[PDB]
């Protein structure tokens, strides 16, 4: 289902 | 026994991961979702010029001097039905610190002279989008000495203490401006570490310094 996006900096 | 291949991927949509998982399956490559000391390769999503976004796996990959290569390595292997050489696909830069700063490459070539050599770093919470113990691990891999609490700093002429905080993470308080009153050490933003790691070269603190109250 949902896709927590990978945290980008 | 020799070290074995162990990968983590970053910045990929699930569908891309599944393609890699099928890839990892066919050529019997170890593939994990969490990066460890045993992890040897970090696969980043890049553009045509091998430029990626800055992710946690991206920083940790560089800190460990591990091979950081573009996702195009997989798709190309599919296109030609061979296992081409990854080294040809090493990422050249990122969208923050430069498109060709050759950070990952330099990172591999300098483990004898790590960038945070001779530094004692305290990651003073809180933090967002990046666990404290992972950031602590990051500077460890770069030769820094991790300090859990401000009072635990070594007192000496040879020691270089540094307090690193993330102003974004503070929401209840304006407390990061008062740290200079509690200890004898410079206070800089998390971006100092991130930039230093990405270029794998120790940046000047001047621009990353956080103003204190005397």
């Amino acid at each position: 289902g949902e896709y927590s996006r990978s945290p980008t900096f | 026994v020799n070290k074995r291949m162990s990968m983590v991927v970053s910045g990929l949509t699930p569908e891309e991961f599944m393609l890699v998982y099928k890839f990892a399956r066919k050529h019997h490559i170890t593939l994990t979702n969490l990066i460890t000391e045993e992890t040897t390769h970090v696969v980043m999503k890049t553009d045509a010029e091998f430029v990626c976004e800055r992710t946690l796996k991206y920083f940790l990959g560089i800190a460990g001097g591990k091979w950081v290569v573009s996702y195009f390595w997989v798709t190309q292997s599919i296109k030609e039905r061979k296992m081409l050489n990854e080294h040809d696909f090493e990422v050249r830069g990122d969208v923050v610190n430069g498109r060709n700063h050759q950070g990952p490459k330099r990172a591999r070539e300098s483990q004898d002279r790590k960038i945070f050599r001779g530094l004692e770093i305290c990651c003073y919470g809180p933090f967002t989008n990046m666990p404290t113990d992972q950031l602590e691990w990051m500077v460890q891999l770069c030769g820094a000495s991790v300090v859990k609490e401000l009072s635990s700093f070594t007192l000496g002429t040879g020691v270089h203490p540094i307090v690193v905080v993330q102003p974004d993470a503070w929401t209840e308080d304006n407390g990061f401006h008062a740290i200079g009153q509690m200890c004898e050490a410079p206070v800089v933003t998390r971006e100092w570490v991130l930039d230093s790691v990405a270029l794998y070269q120790c940046q000047e603190l001047d621009t990353y310094l956080i103003p204190q109250i005397p």
